[PDB]
């Protein structure tokens, strides 16, 4: 099947903390118990590296992690979208320098 | 006259925000009224 | 016998009605909440 | 004067339609994780 | 002893962390929608 990019927007799901959703599956796979009782990236590197020839880093944090959100425009309905990568030192990115917005002017 | 036009549409749908309001703050009902029931098999069983 | 099964029932009719009790509470968070986004469907039909 | 910003709320209020549409395109999807595998616990 | 209250110290636990899941399922699931409370409000806010 293809990659279509367009369902990584359309498929309602996104990020969580999932602290709470560790605790609310452990005391939900005991249940369950008490009843019964190198990576695959680095292969990648070499995918790319036989492919192209070279490193690339434009296509290094095409392997790592990618959130490709949408959002609107308030002038003209349009759509657009926000993007983070892990690697980026910019907003989202799993990489950040302290400090980072707080979305409280937003909720007050 | 695009001052008629622009205020009959926001205040028509901002009934129709009212009549989404009225419908989603009606979400907040639902489980306090669901596990309000299931809430009661706790400490006995 | 009813000294080992007695209480089981306590056990066994708690374990067959949450089945019930929670499959109750999907169709009525699924005969709720899609009524909202219908409703903003009609918003779009205005604006 | 008033026209160009009683349009320009309105694109965003439009805008803030889908805005929340897709932050309220969670609403029957918080349900499911929440129940579904609870219930053959009980079985 | 350890062969019939052992076979429903599997069986109490069991219903006991059942029920105690959907208090916390009241709890995360609508202060998710407490804010499409209040940014569906605040749609009309901008007007």
């Amino acid at each position: 099947p293809p990659i279509s990019p367009e369902e990584q927007l359309t498929a309602p799901g996104g990020d969580t903390a999932t602290a709470e959703d560790v605790s609310i599956t452990q005391e939900n796979e005991e249940i369950l118990a008490l009843v019964q009782r190198r990576s695959l990236v680095e292969w990648l590197d070499r995918g790319w590296e036989a492919l192209a020839g070279g490193d690339r880093p434009d296509w290094l944090w095409s392997r790592r992690s990618i959130s490709v959100v949408l959002r609107h425009h308030y002038g003209t309905k349009q759509r657009f979208v926000v993007v983070s990568y892990e690697n980026s030192v910019a907003w989202g990115g799993r990489r950040a320098r302290p400090p980072r917005l707080s979305s409280e002017l937003a909720t007050a | 006259e695009r001052a008629a036009v622009l205020q009959a549409q926001r205040t028509a749908a901002a009934a129709a925000l009212e009549n989404a309001a009225l419908q989603a703050a009606e979400l907040p009902v639902d489980i306090e009224r669901r596990i309000r029931p299931i809430e009661q098999q706790v400490h006995h069983i | 016998r009813r000294t080992g099964r007695s209480a089981l029932a306590v056990l066994i009719r708690a374990c067959r009605r949450i089945q019930q009790q929670l499959q109750r509470t999907r169709r009525a968070l699924f005969q709720r909440s899609n009524a909202v986004l219908t409703s903003l469907h009609h918003v779009r039909m205005l604006l």
